[PDB]
């Protein structure tokens, strides 16, 4: 395989080669999904424990002032990712003295994973965001890629075998733009609980969630305060 | 500081129930010698936003361009989100004081105003960085000479409507003909309401020698 | 092995990075530009993937300058990256120059650009072809379509992406020179939806005497008035 | 300007530039030393420099400043730059605190100077091995042995030569408690064991010894002889 | 930007490969000749184009470095005039600091010393071109040859090029020791004639001396003349 | 030839009592002899129990409230913990002394209370120098609202008054008549004190007027 | 070969998955957090009896209250050791406190997968560091100690296994552990430790132990202590 | 400001006042200027409140770094050096500091002094200070190395005391040291006035 | 690119140096050039190209360098290199004077060379310099010496080595190491290059003094026909 020496080659169909199989580095990572409403969007995240017992190398991250995150691919690469979006987050807080808007947010850092693509011996940030923050419109949500490609999406879900919670959350978009938090993210949990192996519980441990929109900070739920969040059977 | 730069004399500016109005003569003063007559020190930027310039003109054209290229830039992001004139302000400050921090500085002083979604906004960004905001501002000798003409009726009411501000600042503006030696006689008086930027330039003042005759 | 490597020929002088570019643009949707005597409107097609992606997920009617405009076939990373930076260089020329940029020299310079960035092993070139188009009030409606190569040609109805196979015969058949924009924005949705041959929800924009030089999404009306050319 | 990197993980965590220089060392010289309790001592077995050597510049052993000095093995040629580089550090550190500069830091410079040449774009991790033997301000008469891998331990015989495996487990053997006396039977332990690997120290062996911070003396072959002589006596 | 890696490696024999075939490049480049004489040298060389089309006063070969010394070449084309631009540049340098026209001995130095890194030096290929040096300098004139390697070495007679065994063997035969004007420019143009493949035109050939007054081109009439004086 | 500092005035005044922290403030920034505003505060709320008072040029006030600000945010989801408030003041010390040799030209006092409870007022010089009080107001009256609360809190100078601890009350009535005081005899005034206090259960904010003049 | 920067066709980098071996290579270390301390242990491996065997440094102490327990390919901590220390006195230079047990971590880990070899000046990093280890650490939250990997991720960790006994005394260590201190949780560590054995019955030459409590700072065991401990078991 | 220390042959004492002017305004009348770099040494503070503050709080970081790094206490000799090392190449850009390193190390009680000019000299006993020379005379006249510890205490009270009494720029307290091989103690927070009445 | 690079800078698996030990054998193609000390001054001998007439003069030849007053250099191997090295370590001994007023004594120039050589076989990539060049010179110090060096890096005092093909082993069963008398070694000289001969093809070149200051010669013309008549039987 000559184009293993290869974030500079092209496949002779189309392909790049690799920064698709940093697409593959994701969704090998951990399971984790967004949406949002017409209010206030949310982000819930399950915690992989690949140990004794952990904090089960929490996934969401306080990047902000309301622009939250979520990772799911390398996590020291990801930090490294929310130092650059935190620092300069807080740089548009220095300079313009306002709220620095998620999609110029999402755009620059979409422009800062995108120059390691270009050039030689450099690999890909191989790390799956799904940012989400409440500007001055509705709350929104951002899937972002390691290959530099963003998308201003609604519901998204990413990391392993997410594509069965995609396909419970597209086929309940019409309970958006209404039903509030109480019963949304009871509807977000219910779209999680699909990527588990098929036994049984959404326990207060793995779960950590967020929310953020009108007239809240973005707040994260750990171990404790996602113990109200509660129902479902199946 | 090195050379006889072309200065400005005074924007002097009140906000309104409504938007905020500010004024400025055109005078491209070069050191006791009105070089310049037609010259507007009034910029607009985004339709919710104005902008001044007392001192060095030169630094206000180059203002004029990286505050044309910046509002713009972001203007063409779609998705919404001008300016509100919180941030021109705030910009221009840290642009400033960044300016003066590495002394090589910013020589003009300005007053940037605007109506936002919900009020109106008058805020002042000084040479050094001095930067705030105030219901009635004024520039230069005008923050001599106009200024107690704003701060008395605005001690007595702090509501305005559009023909009482916009005849105040003709007033003032008047006054700095009278008394400020760097002043020229029409200017450009320039409103920002609900509706947007207009700028009605230029005009003139009624100027009364009625008292010269009685000197002997 | 003379592939892999933009600083090495062919043994007949061909340079394999750039032709395994261009059908990385020849695998992505189609988005046509079509000139006319008061401007050039653009049309993209667009590929929607799931239900989750809201309307305007991903840009690809970009603009530049206040005036310029960005309809892009290939990668949208790369795309989105030379479309930061002519604003840039827009940004350059007005800030340098003064006077608005005419978009001939935007086009040359770009296109340097691109094709400046095919010449070194140290870099892979661009996987996004584009087009650009604007007037100025004496200038005419220009535009030009860059490829990966860097190559820039002066078009009336040019059409990249997938489907420009077919999407260049019906530009051809339409009548170029002589109407006056409105209609031909109605008619775009007619290549377009002759070219998508499988949720096709398009996208236009243009500069016009509707618009002085500008960028609008439609405005929002054809949108509902270009989509009654289904059955067609 | 040189930027590969060299110095790569391979497969089974063997990064094999190091273990390169391992056989880099393995294909030297047989330096040895021994703390011999109130005394130190080297010797390492060179050549045919009768022939037609410079006996004054044959040095395997050199000094740093007054009391450590080392015994260097593999390569020849980038020792010498860690002599140097010893020795401007060395110096430094006479210029700060003004001691007796202790064994233990110049030894951790040199195992740190070697790791960070196992670290940098493209340079080759030095194929040398080292003997830092010397005294503190308060006798302690300790040696030190570095690594290639940056690694430095505080043992008592450490022959890390050429044909020294066998020197190190005949030291293993013979080295208890019979050679805490002056010089006579600790000198006797290092020709008897260097005389385990050639011939005769008349043509072959040369040795050194530093007593309690002064008088770093080499021998010369006439009273080496003596030496060996009583060990052939035995 | 840039390798920073050389090229030119050692073979596992133990010799240079680059160098041998930037010998090989020269060797299958246009036959140059050159001779020293007891007062003054000549350097001949030879100027076949493709066709009868071009305009054999554009481009040159002999041609001086700014003061008495003129340079010819034999291999690659414009890799000499690389060398022509760095050799201008450094009898410059030594024109500039000691106020006197660069002695050759010196200049073949310098030029020796640049064509050195680039059998080093990141990525760089060797230059592949042999030229040859004159130069008057003080007393005696001078005669030199840049390897692309970087050697040089004096003498009284050499030839490069094609078929330069002939060239070498040929003046080693007919050379004197106070064989001085313009009987040198005979066997020099007897030494071209050799070969040349065919009908020796003044237009083909040029070549250059060093007369004690500066080294200088010769005009087309002149060849043309002792092509009439064979 | 350009005098990159000017002195726009402002006394700010902290009192650390037991369990709360009276930051004073006052409102006129004024240069040369015309005043600008009377709304500006000087008192800026950090944390939910740490408030700035910072009084000097007001540009680099300004600043250096941005820089503080910013960095509290940085430090805060760094480590998932907020600040203390010696903590801040260390921070503040290495910010004003690492622009020493073209220095903020800037007084200010950070009042708050402790990890126990216990309120504490940090007090600086231009350059950075804290010590924790129970007073010392500071930037333009510092020379005449520094010997009221050297008596009437410390109680130096003073025999066997037998005196009790502060609370919200007499220290609230000692910072309205030395700022009166202060109005009458400083140029450099204030016309509405705004008085950020700091307690265990949270923050309020009293203002009341002064001699406006 | 191929270069640093490569994702590999399983689907993690080369020298990241490169780099978790080179840590079954090397010594073992263990390490308990308690309800009131956290312990932690190291067979150093003693080649030779020739010799001296405490200067083998495997528990290397950051701070007053974090000391870290590295093993793999050792000497290559000693960079990020001190970027550790520099670190921890730079945060209590500049914030007067002192400090978390994820600010270290946090900060250690930031330089595991920063290396490449087209980049700045030559100062960087080729490899990564292969070098796993984890930070016993008392706060203000708690005793804690952070298990590191060489990708430079680092979790909370109560009870961590490295090392080449990373399977049979992460599962002993598995069921070992729930409750407290109580004197013994360091007793039934080197239990663990006595069931790993490799060339020597643990005595007071060939394991490293040392404790961090919230009374005390730190304590490196010396000697009779830790054959205290040996003849009670 | 006005510091002193001298050793003897119990450790040393270091005194120092407790006030901080600003120019003609004084700031605090308890103000810590002695830095306790280490339960083992010490370091004192004359002039330049930043400035002093600053660079003994770096010098706790520089010998902190040494402890850990090479396992030992440090010598005051190494503190004193580095220090001196550091303020020298930030000569002659206004830096104005002066010190105290004393503290008990492996071969002495230390007690160097090192400025902002960069002196950094050995020492049986100084002053540094605003004043300071009135310390000099008064501690010169009861010093010797054949004292125990009480009228050395006494010693130092007297000495700073009227060297607070005569100077302008002094006063407030007096903290006063007296390290030895166990680190430094503290043995007085006294004021001058209640010296005053203690000694009429 | 990393397909590109010839990668001299790496042990081998037998723990060598590929790059170097090529050098070594270049040094066998073209090499001559022996130097041999006395109790009084040291020579070269050296041998020329081969015969090609066609060669007018030569200052000093293309062997034969000077360095100072008081050192010389031979030179082996590839040729274009050389020169360059021995122009940089002329430098070096100039600069020596300029910060000592010193005539450098030669061991100082000897170990900076071998230091800056050993530096381009080090890093940086490059191939390193061919050339085993050889080192004679005097200072107050030492006696009259000759150091030789080789594209290792490593060094010594050589008393008779020489270099290039057809190897040295005679004389060390000729020399006689106490005293040699320089006409005799003039005379053993011709003997190992009349076994290896007028001054066309041969190049000898001695040094010695008168009052202090050093004499370098080159040995001109006739001298060379008087020691190649001093044979009869050798």
């Amino acid at each position: 395989n000559q184009y293993d020496n290869d974030v500079t080659v092209w496949s002779p169909q189309g392909r790049i080669h690799q920064i698709e199989y940093a697409m593959e580095a994701v969704k090998q990572g951990s399971a984790t999904v967004g949406l949002k409403s017409k209010t206030h969007a949310v982000l819930v995240a399950l915690k992989r424990a690949q140990s004794e017992l952990a904090a089960h190398q929490k996934k969401i991250l306080h990047v902000d002032n309301h622009i939250g995150i979520s990772i799911a691919g390398l996590t020291a690469d990801a930090r490294l990712l929310c130092n650059f979006m935190r620092q300069e987050c807080l740089d548009s807080r220095f300079v313009f003295d306002r709220p620095l808007p998620v999609s110029r947010l999402v755009s620059l850092i979409g422009s800062k994973t995108q120059i390691p693509t270009q050039r030689y011996g450099r690999r890909p940030y191989g790390v799956g965001l799904l940012i989400a923050g409440y500007d001055d419109m509705g709350p929104h949500i951002f899937q972002t890629c390691p290959s530099a490609n963003y998308f201003d999406c609604r519901a998204m879900s990413i990391g392993a075998r997410s594509q069965s919670a995609r396909t419970y959350l597209e086929r309940h978009m019409s309970e958006f733009m209404e039903c509030n938090l109480d019963e949304l993210v009871k509807h977000g949990l219910r779209a999680l609980r699909e990527t588990l192996p098929a036994e049984q519980d959404l326990t207060t441990k793995n779960v950590s969630i967020g929310i953020v929109g009108k007239d809240l900070e973005f707040t994260i739920y750990d171990d404790d305060d996602v113990s109200p969040f509660l129902d479902g059977l199946e | 500081t090195q050379n006889p730069m072309v200065t400005g004399t005074s924007v002097l500016g009140v906000k309104f129930e409504g938007g905020v109005v500010i004024a400025a003569d055109m005078l491209g003063s070069y050191g006791s010698l009105a070089r310049f007559r037609n010259i507007s020190r009034i910029m607009r930027v985004n339709n919710s936003t104005m902008l001044g310039a007392s001192g060095d003109y030169a630094d206000f054209q180059y203002l004029k361009q990286v505050l044309g290229q910046m509002v713009i830039d972001e203007e063409l992001l779609g998705d919404g989100h001008s300016y509100s004139p919180r941030a021109i302000h705030s910009w221009l400050t840290r642009a400033m004081y960044s300016r003066r921090s590495k002394m090589n500085p910013l020589w003009n002083t300005m007053v940037i105003g605007g109506y936002a979604d919900g009020e109106s906004f008058l805020g002042y960004v000084d040479m050094l960085g001095v930067a705030y905001e105030a219901p009635s501002l004024a520039t230069g000798y005008g923050a001599y000479l106009a200024q107690p003409l704003l701060r008395e009726v605005l001690e007595k009411q702090p509501v305005l409507s559009q023909t009482e501000a916009r005849d105040l600042v003709e007033r003032c503006m008047r006054v700095l003909y009278y008394r400020d030696a760097r002043s020229y006689n029409r200017f450009q008086i320039a409103t920002v309401t609900e509706k947007g930027v207009e700028i009605e330039g230029p005009l003139s003042t009624e100027t009364n020698w009625d008292i010269a005759h009685m000197i002997s | 092995g003379y592939d892999l490597s933009a600083s090495t020929f062919s043994p007949d002088g061909r340079v394999f990075q750039v032709e395994y570019a261009m059908k990385a643009v020849e695998n992505s949707s189609t988005a046509i530009g079509i000139r006319c005597k008061d401007g050039v409107v653009f049309g993209v097609e667009k590929l929607v993937l799931s239900k989750l992606y809201e309307e305007g997920s991903n840009k690809r009617l970009f603009n530049v300058d206040r005036h310029v405009g960005m309809a892009v076939a290939g990668l949208l990373a790369d795309a989105r990256s030379l479309a930061d930076i002519a604003r840039e260089e827009a940004s350059n020329f007005r800030s340098n120059f003064g006077y608005n940029i005419p978009l001939k020299h935007l086009a040359d310079r770009v296109a340097m650009y691109v094709h400046a960035y095919t010449l070194y092993s140290a870099v892979r070139p661009f996987g996004c072809s584009f087009m650009l188009g604007s007037y100025s009030v004496n200038d005419g409606a220009q535009l030009y379509m860059i490829d990966p190569s860097g190559v820039s040609y002066g078009y009336w109805g040019c059409a990249i992406g997938k489907a420009r196979q077919a999407a260049k015969t019906e530009i051809e058949k339409l009548q170029m020179k002589e109407m006056t924009c409105r209609d031909i924005v109605k008619e775009v949705a007619k290549i377009i939806y002759i070219v998508h041959d499988e949720a096709f929800e398009l996208e236009l924009s243009w500069v016009g005497e509707l618009t002085n030089g500008r960028h609008e999404i439609v405005p929002k009306d054809i949108r509902e008035e270009a989509e009654k050319y289904a059955k067609e | 300007s040189y930027d590969r990197a060299i110095t790569v993980f391979s497969p089974d965590g063997h990064l094999f530039q190091v273990e390169y220089a391992q056989e880099a060392v393995k294909k030297g010289s047989t330096a040895v030393g021994v703390r011999g309790r109130d005394i130190v001592v080297l010797g390492v077995e060179k050549a045919s420099v009768a022939k037609l050597q410079d006996e004054r510049t044959v040095r395997k052993i050199c000094a740093l400043d007054d009391n450590v000095c080392m015994a260097f093995a593999g390569l020849t040629a980038d020792a010498r730059i860690v002599i140097n580089r010893a020795r401007v550090e060395c110096q430094s550190h006479r210029l700060t605190v003004e001691d007796p500069v202790t064994v233990e830091y110049i030894t951790r410079y040199i195992a740190s100077l070697k790791q960070r040449y196992t670290q940098s774009n493209g340079r080759r991790p030095f194929g040398i091995s080292a003997l830092i033997v010397g005294f503190d301000f308060d006798g302690t008469p300790r040696l030190y042995q570095t690594d290639p891998s940056g690694t430095y331990h505080a043992w008592k015989a450490n022959a890390i030569g050429r044909g020294a495996k066998s020197v190190r487990e005949f030291l293993e053997k013979n080295y208890t408690d019979d050679a805490i006396e002056t010089d006579d039977l600790t000198i006797k332990l290092v020709i008897k064991a260097l005389l385990e690997v050639v011939e005769s120290g008349g043509k072959n062996i040369e040795l050194a010894v530093m007593r309690r911070d002064q008088s770093l003396k080499i021998l010369n072959p006439e009273e080496i002889e003596k030496y060996v002589a009583e060990i052939e006596k035995e | 930007r840039g390798y920073s890696f050389s090229l030119t490696t050692f073979s596992p024999s133990g010799k240079l490969v680059q160098i041998e075939y930037a010998l090989a490049a020269v060797a299958g480049g246009a036959p140059s000749v050159g001779i020293k004489a007891a007062n003054g040298v000549v350097l001949a060389t030879e100027k076949k184009q493709k066709s009868i089309l071009y305009d054999e006063r554009s481009v040159h070969k002999v041609e001086p470095i700014t003061k008495h010394i003129g340079l010819v070449y034999s291999g690659m084309g414009p890799d000499y005039r690389v060398l022509v631009h760095r050799a201008r540049k450094l009898a410059q340098q030594y024109y500039l600091v000691y106020q006197e026209p660069i002695p050759t001995a010196q200049l073949v130095q310098r030029v020796a010393s640049v064509m050195q890194e680039y059998t080093q030096s990141g990525g760089v290929r060797p230059f592949g071109v042999s030229l040859l040096i004159c130069g008057w300098n003080e007393g005696r004139p001078y005669l030199f040859q840049s390897d692309p390697s970087g050697a040089y070495f004096a003498w009284k007679a050499t030839a490069m090029g094609k078929n330069y065994v002939n060239g070498k063997t040929f003046l080693e035969k007919r050379y004197n020791e106070d064989l001085e004007l313009e009987d040198a420019i005979h066997t020099a143009i007897l030494t071209l004639k050799e070969s040349f493949e065919g009908q020796m035109t003044e237009d083909n050939i040029e070549v250059g001396i060093c007369n004690e007054a500066g080294f200088r081109r010769l005009t087309p009439t002149e060849v043309k003349d002792y092509l009439a004086a064979i | 030839r350009f005098s990159p500092y000017v002195f726009n005035g402002g006394t700010i005044l902290a009192i650390a009592g037991e369990d709360f922290a009276i930051v004073a403030s006052d409102t006129r920034l004024s240069e040369g002899f015309s005043i600008h505003t009377r709304d500006s505060p000087k008192c800026y709320k950090l944390t939910d129990k740490t408030v700035i008072g910072c009084s000097g040029f007001h540009g680099d006030c300004l600043t250096l409230t941005k820089i503080i600000e910013a960095r509290l945010k940085m430090y805060k989801h760094s480590n998932n913990k907020a600040m203390t408030t010696g903590a801040i003041a260390a921070m503040l010390s290495t910010i004003l002394y690492s622009r020493r040799f073209f220095p903020y030209y800037v007084y200010n006092i950070i009042g708050g209370l402790d990890e126990e409870g216990k309120g504490a007022v940090y007090s600086f010089d231009p350059v950075g120098s804290y010590q924790r009080d129970s007073f010392k107001a500071g930037g333009s009256a510092s020379a005449m609202l520094q010997p009221l609360l050297d008596n009437q809190v410390g109680f130096k100078n003073m025999q066997n008054v037998e005196h009790v601890p502060l609370s919200l009350d007499r220290a609230m009535r000692l910072v309205k008549d030395v700022f009166i005081s202060a109005a009458e005899r400083d140029v450099y005034t204030g016309d509405a004190l705004r008085i950020c206090i700091v307690t265990k259960e949270g923050i309020r904010e009293e203002t009341v007027s002064l001699r406006k003049d | 070969d191929r270069g640093v920067n490569t994702f590999s066709p399983e689907g993690r980098l080369f020298q990241v998955e490169y780099a978790i071996e080179a840590i079954k290579l090397g010594s073992t270390a263990i390490g308990i957090q308690t309800s009131e301390g956290v312990c932690l242990a190291v067979e150093k491996r003693i080649t030779s009896p020739l010799m001296e065997p405490s200067s083998i440094e495997k528990i290397v102490e950051i701070d007053a209250h974090i000391g870290c327990a590295m093993s793999g390919l050792i000497a290559d901590a000693k960079t990020l050791i001190d970027k550790a220390r520099v670190e921890t006195q730079n945060h209590w230079f500049t914030y007067n406190e002192t400090m978390t047990v994820e600010s270290v971590t946090q900060a250690v880990s930031n330089l595991a997968l920063q290396f490449g070899e087209e980049d700045a000046d030559p100062g960087a990093m080729s490899r990564p560091f292969g070098v796993a280890l984890l930070f016993g650490g008392v706060d203000e939250k708690g005793p804690q100690l952070f298990h590191m990997d060489p990708s430079g991720t680092f979790v909370q960790c109560d009870a961590r296994a490295i090392g080449s006994a990373s399977e049979g005394a992460q599962s002993s260590l598995q069921e070992v552990y729930h409750k407290s201190m109580t004197l013994k949780e360091a007793i039934k560590s080197s239990l663990i430790i006595l069931k790993q054995v490799m060339e020597e019955k643990l005595n007071a030459t060939n394991i490293e132990l040392a404790t961090v409590q919230p009374g005390q700072n730190f304590h490196m065991f010396t000697k009779e202590e830790l054959e205290e401990v040996i003849k009670d078991i | 400001t006005t510091t002193l220390a001298f050793k003897f042959r119990h450790g040393v004492i270091v005194a120092a006042d407790s006030r901080a002017t600003a120019g003609a305004y004084i700031a605090s009348q308890t103000v810590k200027k002695v830095i306790e770099i280490n339960p083992y040494l010490l370091g004192t503070m004359a002039g330049g409140a930043a400035d002093c503050s600053f660079w003994e709080r770096l010098l706790a970081r520089q010998c902190r770094i040494y402890e850990l790094r090479n396992k030992e206490r440090i010598s005051v000799a190494a503190a004193s050096k580095l220090l001196a090392n550091m303020v020298y190449q930030y000569k002659g850009m206004g830096l104005s500091m002066g010190t105290m390193i004393c503290g008990w190390d492996k071969r002495g009680p230390g007690l160097y002094y090192v400025d902002s000019e960069g002196n950094r000299i050995s020492g049986a006993t100084f002053s540094v200070g605003s004043g300071s020379v009135y310390a000099y005379g008064v501690m010169d006249r009861g010093y010797s190395y054949d004292l125990e510890v009480e009228q050395a205490y006494d010693l130092a009270r007297r000495a700073i005391y009227q060297a607070t009494y005569r100077d302008a720029y002094s006063g407030g307290a007096v903290n006063l040291y007296h390290v030895r091989e166990d680190g430094w103690i503290r043995v007085s927070s006294d004021n001058v006035a209640d010296l005053h009445e203690k000694y009429s | 690119s990393r397909r590109y690079d010839s990668r001299t800078t790496i042990f081998s698996p037998e723990g060598r140096l590929y790059q170097v030990e090529y050098a070594m054998e270049a040094i066998g193609h073209a090499g001559t050039c022996l130097g041999i000390l006395a109790n009084d001054g040291v020579l070269l001998a050296a041998e020329r190209r081969n015969i090609h007439k066609l060669l007018d003069e030569v200052f000093f030849s293309e062997k034969i360098y000077k360095l100072n007053e008081d050192m010389a250099c031979s030179v082996a191997g590839i040729t274009s290199d050389a020169n360059v090295l021995t122009n940089e370590l002329r430098l070096i001994a100039q600069r020596y004077l300029l910060q000592y007023q010193e005539p450098i004594p030669c061991e100082q120039l000897v170990t900076a060379l071998c230091d800056i050589k050993q530096a381009y076989t080090q890093f940086g990539g490059k191939r390193p310099f061919g050339v085993s060049l050889l080192y004679i010179g005097w200072d107050k110090h030492y006696g009259f010496q000759l150091y030789q060096s080789d594209p290792s890096g490593n060094y010594g005092g050589w008393k008779a080595t020489c270099i290039g093909n057809n190897s040295v082993s005679m004389l060390k069963q000729d020399y006689k190491e106490g005293e040699m008398t320089l006409k005799s070694a003039l005379a053993l000289a011709i003997k190992v290059l009349n076994k290896t001969l007028s001054a066309e093809k041969v190049e000898i070149a001695t040094l010695t003094r008168e009052n202090g200051k050093t004499v370098i010669r080159v040995l001109k013309q006739k001298e060379v026909e008087q020691l190649i008549k001093k044979h009869e039987e050798e």
